[PDB]
């Protein structure tokens, strides 16, 4: 960790763009990570700080980076509605079927909170939507144990 | 009644001994505190929830509790937080005046009908309903020396052996530990237990089977059968008082006939109830009581009563233990008694030398002497009668009314030598003269200042509570000043003072009192002449006069205001904040930098640092933490440098360096409560369904906001905490079902092993104490640990954790707070240099007015006393201004002559003003209650010279100028003898440094600026208004 | 007689009682009340949009104005003129005997799985020595 | 429906409750308003 | 119930009887616990 | 009982003092007081 890097995650985090351009153009670490192996790229995927995010990814974040248990910025995207961070990300070469510790994909969460536009983004970038997690369920077998059927039909 | 009294001097003693002995009865009897009660009551409910993160805390406890909080009398707010120490704190505070009795029954018997729908291991824990107060009369530290004890081993012994005999003590009120007793502790072993399938479920069955109290009856009990001999109890299964007991206890016993033990899969000791403070005191393990002063107890006497209690406890201390005292107020209030009595006997003892030196007989001189300190001790007895205390407000009281009680007993006596030097009549004639002139002028005096000083105890809320200390102290004084001068000090003079020649005025004396008279007698012929000079053209002087108002105005504008002077307790906080997450042992780092800072760099000031980890002040945890210092006696610390200010100054900078970590030292405020600063109390509220994230949202956009004006607010700050990363682990019902492992199995496991879990009670040596079983810290630490535990199925195989759990990480909140029932969020702030807090708040609502739908917003604590009691102080002076006018219209049997009298006023206002100004000091209460005595002691001087002048012209028929310059002639002499016993009294306290000071210098800096100015401007204005008020009528 | 102490004098005894009481009544609470037996006045809620229906408004109030309202100093008692909203589970007889269940594995199952559970901390104290982490664990919460 | 507490005084009751219905009027959903039924204090203060 | 003397006064009388400090006005405190379980705290107070 | 026996002597010097300044204020002397107050010791020993 560094001086920098701290600052960064939480400016990315609160979403403060003007610090963020600046701690940008000083070099502060985007490979900075927190005791849970947040990145700032995680952070402002997670808060939904859309202009951070790109900001991050032209600044050479991994977008790929994953936390102390498996999960990336596009997992948290897709689970918390962020529509706009989740195409940035995916643009931007996230692994669309990345699976964090539990075997749980960024589709199977967008799923679960029922996220329609989101899955089918994932579903339009080749999220896999066979993945089974460590229990063996589905975005589908989601989708019908909530009762969602516009989700289901998606589905298929 | 002067009359009555000067033919009845014996009468006159007689009341006088009795005020005397009512007093002197009143002294010993009174009670000793630093400051009386002045918060409004408040009543704190605390509930504990032993592994609970800040959520389950709210939603299964706080939210229950807050909904039944009805029909409850006299409520003005409730508030309160949740957090993720698993600890929640209501509080509930009251109308001014309430009865904080009545008060707190009131909210537990709501809350004793709310326990039914808390969680069962809440309703084991208790829910604690108290009184708040946030002054402690000391701090005993008890430390062990010799490396021998912990912290727990030292909590226990002061809670078994220590702690129930100072609750016992004559005076104390209450008694915290800072700690808690031995619990029996149970740290398991998840590699153990799945070794022999057993879970954390077997272990607390088998605690609460094999250590508990047992009912079986007796024998030959009744109804007997008729011939039975014996009757007798039966004793069976009683607690286990042992951690070798607890060790011995039987889980399992193996197929080939071995058995589990307890001590099989678990160490087993005695520890602490809860790990979250780790206490040192100059680097030892410490623990310590916390003593509050009974109400009505004497101070003096319970901190000595407390340390005899101690000293006959000390021979049974094992090795290494001591006591320390880091925190007494007894020494400081102590010192404040000494300043005030020495003040008030050099006061006397002034006015001898300025009696003497202008009268130049002892025994006028002796009538002072006498008359002020039987007016004190009827004050006294008076207050005591009211229920006051003797308090560090009660005293400068007293000290702020000297020159008021000083007057009157000189401008009795000084008036009576005029007149028998005047006309030569005989002592008692020349009494009955002298009073026939003053008598009227005393009382109408004494009803002024009362009209001046009692609308003063009908102010609001706290800041009331505090003036009306002032205000009914010194009319009391006023009161009793008034009836010893028109009943005990005629008396004297009429059988004390020698009869004086006609004509003599001492000149003819030889040496230094010879040479005083004559030069008087010429400064008075001076004196006139000028004032002859200044009514010939009077027109300049409304000028000046005119100057004087816009310079006050001009000066009272620009002086900041506030409560209390700090002062040098002795002692001071240091503040260690680090970054959320950050552990324990990172702030114990840094706690041990701050304590080798103070013992090293301020080795010749400090004597203790008592660093408390895990404390905070608004929200625990482990990244926080206080260091409470206390210094070497003021007498080993000489000079400004070795002050607190100063050393706390040096430290802030010092630990400006500290790395990741914000660490500042402070000074304590003289109350607490009363917020100081500037200070405004704002609460955000979420009055819709929106929930914590929102809230912040909305939060964030306000304090964004108010960034943007620098100008009007500073420092706009939350008071709580920010989200952190927690764990967030999901429990797969269907796994679970399909493995035949039951949730309640899985839950209790999961809680029991991380967060730990209050089984039941055993008896250690004849105290019933906590059963706690929890992992052994090794076992709890990190993600991967969750998969070590095992859970059994209902076939008997042991499954891990991780077969039926997902996790991830997620944002919540350590602390969630509620106001009034909904959700909140407080923010601190301060109005800008120059900028009022009501100009502060007023901007504050209108930035909240542009908030999302749904925010809504509050003002609480010191500022909801504002919103109310602060549109209040300008009809009480409108109704003190009216009554004054009113009795001078009554003295002086006229409508426009009191008009000469109330003009005085600015005269001393701007040399308060300029003296305040000029050192630095602000407007605050000592400032404000001393412009209020210099200003009415000055108008009792302009009323003396009114009254004088206003009757040469009706019963002399003398013309108004030469009725003016005759009266002024007359009082000249006891205006200055006056103010120089006053001025010269008050000195001491404008100069002083050391204990004390703070107060000191705001009581005599403002009265000695004021006096100056009143005095040397109103001999020359006061015949300029009596002159042109007469004229323009 | 000062209604103060009356009410203490009343709860005091009632305490007594309590616990004889069925839990089913002592979960529902049981007041004790010292006020008048008429009406101060009626405070009516209404929808003008016609956007909410009768039992909608009925939650509002409780929800959102009845508690303030009760803890006004003076307020003796304050009776809702409809009811809080609560989860209603409306069981059907059929479809229980069909699946071999009964009310009280209903009522068993929402006790397990609507729970908020206590969990602890990652690096909780007392922690061992180079602890760098510390998190709350948070496991089931009641469900919305 | 409010009843008065035993003792407190019907006209100060009232007023507070007033003011603490103000306090949540500003964050009614849309159509939500309070109406007046019923209340005995008016005659008190009109009376008098 | 069915606790002996020492019982209820280590787990009853003496925890009450820490918790009676700092309450005005008291003259004396007197407790008896026995063998049936049952705990009596008498708690006198000055004559006013 | 302790109490009463206790606070007796404070109570009968308490009383003749204001006894004796109620004279003395009643009749503007000293003396007079002073020479009726001998005669407590007369009433007392009868009594005793
Ligand atoms: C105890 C405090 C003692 C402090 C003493 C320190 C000195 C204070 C001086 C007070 C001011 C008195 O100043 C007084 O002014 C008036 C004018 O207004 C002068 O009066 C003179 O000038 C005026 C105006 O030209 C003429 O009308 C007047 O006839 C003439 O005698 C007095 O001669 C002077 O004595
Ligand atoms: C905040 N304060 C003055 C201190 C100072 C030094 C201390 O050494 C301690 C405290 C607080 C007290 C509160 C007590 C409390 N109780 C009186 C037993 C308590 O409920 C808790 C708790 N976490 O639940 C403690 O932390 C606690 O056990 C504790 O360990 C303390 C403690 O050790």
């Amino acid at each position: 960790g560094s001086d920098l890097g701290k600052k960064l995650l939480e400016a990315a985090r609160a979403g403060r763009d003007d610090e963020v351009r600046i701690l940008m153009a000083n070099g502060a670490d985007v490979n900075a990570a927190d005791v849970v192996g947040w990145t700032p790229l995680h952070l402002a995927a997670y808060w939904g700080h859309l202009e951070i995010v790109e900001v991050l990814l032209k600044n050479g974040a991994d977008v790929n980076a994953y936390d102390t248990l498996g999960s990336t910025p596009l997992h948290l995207a897709a689970h918390f509605g962020h529509l706009e961070i989740v195409e940035v990300l995916l643009k931007n070469g996230a692994d669309v079927n990345a699976k964090d510790d539990n075997g749980i994909t960024p589709l199977h969460l967008a799923a679960n909170r029922g996220h329609l536009e989101i899955v089918e983004v994932l579903l339009k970038y080749g999220a896999d939507v066979n993945a089974q997690d460590k229990f063996g369920k589905t975005a589908f077998d989601i989708s019908i144990n909530n009762g969602n059927e516009d989700l289901a039909e998606i589905l298929q | 009644m002067p009359n009555f009294f000067i033919d009845r001097p014996i009468f006159a003693w007689v009341i006088a001994i009795i005020i005397m002995l009512a007093g002197g009865l009143a002294i010993l009897k009174l009670p000793v505190a630093q400051y009386p009660t002045i918060a409004p009551p408040a009543v704190t409910i605390s509930a504990s929830y032993p592994g609970a993160d800040a959520k389950t805390v709210q939603d299964t406890v706080t939210q229950v509790i807050e909904q039944n909080m009805n029909g409850i009398d006299n409520l003005m707010y409730m508030s309160s937080n949740s957090d993720s120490t698993g600890t929640v704190q209501i509080t509930l505070t009251f109308e001014s005046g309430t009865d904080a009795d009545i008060a707190q029954v009131q909210v537990q018997n709501k809350l004793q009908l709310a326990m039914p729908l808390l969680p069962q291991e809440v309703q084991q824990q208790g829910v604690s309903v108290e009184k708040s107060s946030s002054s402690f009369l000391m701090v005993v530290g008890v430390i062990n020396t010799d490396g021998t004890m912990t912290q727990e081993d030292i909590s226990d012994y002061v809670a078994a052996n220590m702690k129930d005999a100072i609750s016992r003590t004559s005076g104390v009120g209450d008694v915290q530990l800072f700690g808690s007793q031995y619990a029996m502790r149970i740290w398991m072993n998840p590699n153990e237990l799945n070794k022999f399938q057993l879970t954390p479920v077997d272990v607390i069955t088998a605690i609460k089977a094999q250590n508990a109290q047992v009912a079986a009856g007796q024998l030959g009990g009744t109804p007997p059968v008729k011939g039975q001999q014996l009757n007798a109890s039966i004793i069976a299964q009683t607690r286990l008082t042992s951690t070798e007991e607890f060790g011995k206890i039987l889980l399992k016993v193996n197929q080939d006939g071995s058995r589990v033990l307890l001590r099989d899969v678990a160490k087993i000791e005695l520890g602490g109830e809860n790990y979250d403070i780790i206490a040192e005191f100059n680097g030892q393990p410490a623990s310590g009581l916390g003593i509050k002063l009974a109400t009505g107890a004497n101070a003096l006497d319970t901190a000595a009563a407390i340390r005899a209690e101690l000293a006959k406890m000390e021979p049974f201390f094992p090795s290494g233990l001591k006591i320390v005292y880091p925190y007494d107020t007894t020494p400081f209030v102590k010192i404040s008694i000494h300043e005030v009595v020495k003040t008030l006997v050099e006061a006397i003892i002034l006015v001898f030398l300025v009696m003497y030196l202008f009268l130049q007989n002892f025994r006028a001189t002796l009538i002072p002497t006498i008359a002020v300190p039987v007016v004190l001790l009827g004050t006294f007895a008076v207050l005591a009668a009211f229920g006051f205390s003797i308090n560090t407000l009660t005293m400068f009281g007293m000290v702020l009314a000297i020159g008021l009680l000083v007057d009157d007993a000189i401008v009795v006596v000084e008036n009576v030598e005029r007149v028998m030097a005047e006309e030569g009549l005989p002592p008692k004639e020349a009494t009955r003269k002298s009073m026939g002139q003053i008598q009227g002028a005393l009382v109408g005096i004494a009803m002024v200042l009362s009209a001046v000083f009692v609308p003063m105890a009908f102010f609001g809320g706290s800041t009331g509570a505090i003036y009306r200390q002032f205000s009914i102290t010194i009319v009391s004084a006023m009161a009793l000043s008034v009836l010893v001068a028109l009943i005990l000090t005629p008396a004297l003079c009429a059988t004390m003072l020698k009869p004086i020649a006609k004509g003599d005025h001492g000149e003819g004396k030889k040496g230094f009192f010879g040479w005083f008279n004559r030069m008087f007698e010429k400064s008075t012929h001076h004196y006139t002449d000028s004032v002859g000079g200044i009514l010939r053209s009077t027109g300049r002087y409304l000028v000046l006069y005119l100057i004087i108002v816009v310079g006050m105005a001009y000066l009272f504008v620009r002086l900041p205001s506030s409560f209390l002077p700090d002062e040098d307790q002795g002692v001071f906080m240091t503040m260690v904040q680090l970054p959320a997450g950050a552990t324990q042992e990172r702030t114990q780092k840094v706690l041990n930098e701050v304590t080798h800072y103070y013992l090293t760099k301020e080795k010749n000031n400090v004597e203790s640092v008592f660093a408390v980890n895990g404390f905070g002040f608004a929200g625990r945890g482990q990244n926080t933490g206080i260091a409470f210092v206390s210094l070497k006696d003021w007498a080993d610390r000489p000079g400004e440098e070795n002050k607190v200010e100063a050393i706390t100054m040096r430290a802030t900078r010092a630990f400006s360096q500290i790395k990741d970590a914000m660490v500042f030292a402070f000074n304590l405020p003289a109350i607490v409560e009363l917020g100081t600063a500037t200070g405004f109390d704002f609460e955000l509220i979420d009055q819709a369904g929106l929930g914590h994230e929102k809230l912040t949202q909305a939060r964030n956009q306000l304090l964004a906001e108010a960034a943007k004006h620098p100008d009007m607010l500073t420092s706009v700050r939350p008071n709580g905490l920010e989200d952190t990363p927690q764990f967030k682990i999901d429990i797969d019902q269907e796994k679970a079902q399909a493995l035949g492992v039951s949730i309640n199995d899985i839950n209790t496991t999961l809680g029991a092993a991380w967060g730990g879990s209050y089984v039941n009670d055993f008896i250690d040596r004849g105290r019933v104490k906590k059963v706690y079983v929890m992992s052994e810290a090794k076992y709890r630490m990190l993600p991967d640990d969750i998969g070590d535990w095992y859970v059994r199925a209902a076939d008997g195989q042991m499954v891990p954790f991780s077969a039926f759990s997902s996790s991830r990480w997620e944002y919540g909140s350590p602390r969630l707070e509620r106001y009034n029932g909904l959700p909140s969020m407080e923010i601190l702030g301060q109005a800008a240099p120059g900028k009022s807090t009501g100009e502060a708040m007023e901007l504050m609502e209108q930035l909240a007015s542009k908030l999302p739908t749904g925010v809504g917003y509050d003002w609480t604590g010191m500022s909801y006393q504002e919103r109310l009691s602060g549109n209040q102080a300008p009809s009480l002076y409108a109704i003190s201004l009216i009554v004054v006018f009113l009795c001078l219209a009554a003295l002086y049997e006229s409508w426009s002559i009191p008009f000469s009298v109330m003009l005085v006023v600015p005269l001393g206002v701007i040399g308060a003003l300029l003296a305040a100004t000029f050192r630095g000091l602000t407007n605050d209460v000592y400032f404000q209650v001393g412009l209020l005595t210099t200003i009415g002691l000055s108008a009792a001087n302009a009323i003396l010279i009114v009254e004088f002048a206003k009757d040469l012209m009706d019963k002399e028929g003398k013309g108004l100028i030469e009725a003016t310059l005759d009266a002024v002639r007359m009082r000249l002499r006891p205006i200055l003898m006056t103010s120089l016993a006053f001025i010269l009294g008050v000195m001491p306290l404008v100069i002083s440094t050391g204990a004390g000071s703070g107060a000191q210098n705001a009581v005599g800096t403002g009265v000695m600026g004021g006096m100056v100015t009143a005095t040397v401007l109103a001999i020359f204005f006061v015949p300029v208004f009596f002159v042109v008020v007469r004229r323009r009528f």
